[PDB]
Order: structure tokens, then C-alpha cells, then sequence
């Protein structure tokens, strides 16, 4: 559910490779 | 910093008489790498500049018949890291050395097929087709509405798409269009802007 | 929209 | 147009042979100037047919340089393409080995690199209100840093018209006569540096 | 010729005819 | 000012025939 969280924020880098 | 590929030419491949081969070898990795292509075999010899993530690809069009087998390697690059794979082609066993022929399609040899950046930094995705006659190129958006100069965006010269100091309502699919008489050729480069 | 990218982004990245 | 013309011709033109003195930093320069923005390419080995592109008003003067920072282990042949519109031309230089070696042959040397500026515009006409992109490229190790100096001389700032991008590459936009002068790359990296004058003349108009 | 288009802008069809 | 020989060069290139 990558996308949803983090694509919708959207999110910035190191979160993005905390998920991963 | 890292390279890999994520598309690999064949090692080997086998012409077809009449036949228009395309070879595709495409990599991902940090800071927009870059995708050269060199025939024959040589040790190692060097090219051709020296002054975020990207996943580039490229492709080789070998558009007339071969009178001997031929390497031809993909080179990836990004600051200290650099790879390579090669494809030999052997002609076929049936005019040689002569590009085919009149009107050709355009094909997109190198796009970005994922872009990821921060925010504030310009970006500047590339459209590089191979047709003849020499094809034009539109520039489609996020939301498909032809590319306005608005110094927002620029398109330039060589078919490059600028956006300039990219923001959130920038992220997404940005295609390229390439038309000429015989026919067209589409390539979507995703965006997303990260943040810092 | 951007659903697939990540995902296609993700296998590669880590 | 048209049919043509579309010209190029050769400026400075690549010598036949060379020696590679031994422990030799050869650079072999090609430059031509023809209508359109010309593009210099180059390749070792003997080659039929080619392949650059491809996706198709000006008049450039453009130089390239290739250098071979490795000893050889057997003769080669560098040849230099020149291609604008439907045109293409090459030359070509075969570098001969040195006699004898104390080095490995075909290893690139060790050590740091002054820069050398590769591939520039010595000229480049344009018609006013066109957009330019003048080169710099480097061929530095460690790696070069591009500042560009203007026909004043003081250095450039980002704004509208004048823009500097990441290829090092200078762009000018919607050209006026204001702009007509002598442009200066500088690529500066811990050990040295390289210049390059790219003369540009905006053409008007017509009108 | 440089007097005639330095001190101005030249046409393009205007330095062609300093061609010899 | 600055073109000067600029222009001169490029046309002794630029044209069939040079000056």
C-alpha cells in the first residue's frame, strides 16, 4: 500500500526507501 | 551510488534478410546515468563529458544488412560507476551494408522511463528519435494538454523537455510524441518530485 | 495515476 | 528549404597519422562549420555505414577533441563524423604505438586530470529572437565545475535569457543585438583549468 | 563589412554579398 | 567592436570564394 501513502502525500525519498 | 541494468541486450542475435533490428538496453541509478553505444572491440576506451534516481533507456537500430558479425555495446554511466553489455549480431546466412530504403518510422532511441527528484530542481527529461525523414516532436503533459512556453516549461532544441524547478502539480506520466509522414512513436516519462 | 511507478520503481531501487 | 544546400566543411582537419610518444597524452581535434548546429561524433575502428541522431537557419563553427590517455597496445584508427542535416563528413587519424613501453599498454593513466574543455563553438549565427545553447564539455578528472563569462565579461546569473544547465551547456533566449559579443567557458577543477571563446553574433531580421 | 555590420546588425542576405 | 575578424573568418570559410 506503498502508493496510497506515499504517492498521495506525496511522500519525499527516505520514507519512499523505508518502504523498501 | 549504484547502476543496474533493468533491461539487457541479447548477448547474441541472428539478422533476418529485410529485417530492421532494434537493440534495447536499459539501466537505473542515481543522478541520470547515461546510456552510450560503441561498435566493434575495444579494452577500454573513454567518452564524452565530464562536468536523484533515473531509470534511462536506450536502443540501437540496425536498419541494413550486415557483410560481417558486429559488436555492438551499451554503455552505462553515472559519476564513478560505469557498465556494459554487448550484442553480437551475425548477418544473416542468406545489398548488404545498405540502409534500407526510403520513408522510415520514427522509433524513440532514448527516453527516461522513470524520473525521481527534489523539488526546486530543474529536470530535464530527453526525447531522441531515429526516423527518416527527421520526425517532430510534441510534447504532451501530465494531464495531456500540449507543452505552452511558458517558462514554466521549455521544450528545446534536440527534443529535451524542460520543466524548470518542478513542484507537486508537476508529478506525473509526461509523454513525448514523434511524427513524421510514415507514421509516429510514443514515450511516457513518469515524474515524481521528491522532497527534501 | 502514480500507483504502478513506485512499485516498478520499488523492485529496482532496494 | 529544400534540397539543399545544407554545408559543411572542414575547418581544422584531423592529421593522417600519428606517433604516440611513449607515455603520450594524445588529443586528435577535428572542427567544422556548417549551416545548422553541426554535431561532431566520434568512433574508433573502420565503419560502413554509422548511426546519430535524427530528430529534425543558423550558421556554427563547432570543435571536437578526442584524447587518448592510454598507451596502446596496437595501432588504431579514430575517426571523426561530422553530421548536419542530410549531410555527413569524417576524417581520420591512425595512432601509431610507441616502439618500445615501460608502461602497461591500455591503461588508462593514473593520477589526477587538468581540465580540458572537448567540445565548444569557436562561432555560432543565429537569427534574433532564436534561442542558442552553446557547449562546454569537459573531459576532467576529478570533475570540472562550468562558470560562463559574457561578451562584458562578468559572470552569469540564472534568470530570463540567460540560463546555464546541467550539461554545462549555455542557453540564450529570444536573442537580441544587446547579446552580441564573445562568450567564455571556464571549467575549473582541483588541479587546474581550460577555456573556451564561443563568438556569437545574433542575425537579424528579417526586418 | 566589419564596419558595416559591427557598428549594426547585418542581414543575412546582406553579408553574402561581401562574399567575393 | 568585438566580431571584427570574427565575421572575417567565418565568411573566408562561410563562401565559394575568399576574400
Amino acid at each position: 500500500g506503498v502508493v496510497d501513502s506515499c504517492c498521495r502525500n506525496s511522500c519525499s525519498f527516505s520514507t519512499l526507501r523505508a518502504y523498501c | 551510488d549504484w547502476l543496474k541494468f533493468t533491461k539487457t541486450p541479447p548477448t547474441k542475435l541472428q539478422q533476418a534478410d529485410g529485417a530492421t533490428i532494434e537493440i534495447v538496453c536499459e539501466m537505473m541509478g542515481s543522478q541520470v546515468p547515461s546510456i552510450q553505444w560503441v561498435v566493434g572491440h575495444l579494452p577500454r576506451s573513454e567518452l564524452d563529458d565530464l562536468d536523484a534516481i533515473v531509470r534511462v533507456r536506450s536502443s540501437h537500430i540496425i536498419d541494413h544488412v550486415l557483410s560481417e558479425a558486429r559488436t555492438y555495446t551499451c554503455v552505462g554511466r553515472t559519476g564513478s560507476k560505469t557498465i556494459y553489455a554487448s550484442t553480437v549480431v551475425h548477418p544473416p546466412r542468406s545489398t548488404p551494408e545498405k540502409t534500407y530504403p526510403g520513408a522510415q518510422k520514427p522509433r524513440i532511441i532514448y527516453t527516461e522511463k522513470t524520473h525521481l527528484d527534489l523539488m526546486g530542481s530543474n529536470i530535464q527529461l530527453p526525447c531522441r528519435v531515429h526516423a527518416r525523414p527527421r520526425a517532430e516532436i510534441t510534447w504532451l503533459n501530465n494531464e495531456n494538454k500540449e507543452i505552452v512556453q511558458g517558462h514554466r516549461h521549455r521544450v528545446l532544441a534536440n527534443g529535451d523537455l524542460l520543466i524548470s524547478e518542478i513542484k507537486w502539480e508537476d508529478m506525473g506520466n509526461y509523454k513525448c510524441i514523434a511524427r513524421n509522414v510514415v507514421g509516429k512513436d510514443t514515450a511516457d516519462t513518469f515524474v515524481y518530485p521528491v522532497l527534501n | 495515476a502514480c500507483g504502478p511507478a513506485l512499485m516498478d520503481m520499488l523492485r529496482v531501487a532496494c
